[PDB]
């Protein structure tokens, strides 16, 4: 059982090794876009409530 | 937002229907009142004749 778990951990470390680290700039751009979307949605919701 | 918009649309439709109904009812009321006025005039004339 212990050797099987070790092999599984090796496989998982391999799959992690294949991966890379994402860029912060794109995440910041997406965050700003989502913030703008949220603001506009809030304004639309308030307008609908008043109507 | 989508659910609220659906509710808004339903309310708008209902209000439009009610407004048109109110207009029709008012017109009918005015016509009926005018008819009553003329009828009473005719009744007075008939009283004189009798």
């Amino acid at each position: 059982v212990t050797e099987n778990e070790c092999q599984n951990y090796k496989r998982c470390l391999e799959i992690l090794e294949q991966m890379n680290e994402d860029d912060s700039e794109q995440l910041q751009m997406e965050l700003k876009e989502l913030a703008l979307e949220e603001e506009r949605l809030i304004q639309e919701l308030e307008d609908v409530e008043k109507n | 937002l989508e659910r609220q918009k659906k509710a808004l649309g339903r309310e708008v439709a209902l209000l439009h229907k009610q407004q048109i109904a109110l207009q029709d009812k008012g017109s009918a009321f005015s016509a009926e009142h005018l008819k009553l006025q003329l009828q009473k005039e005719s009744l007075n004339e008939l009283r004189k004749e009798c």
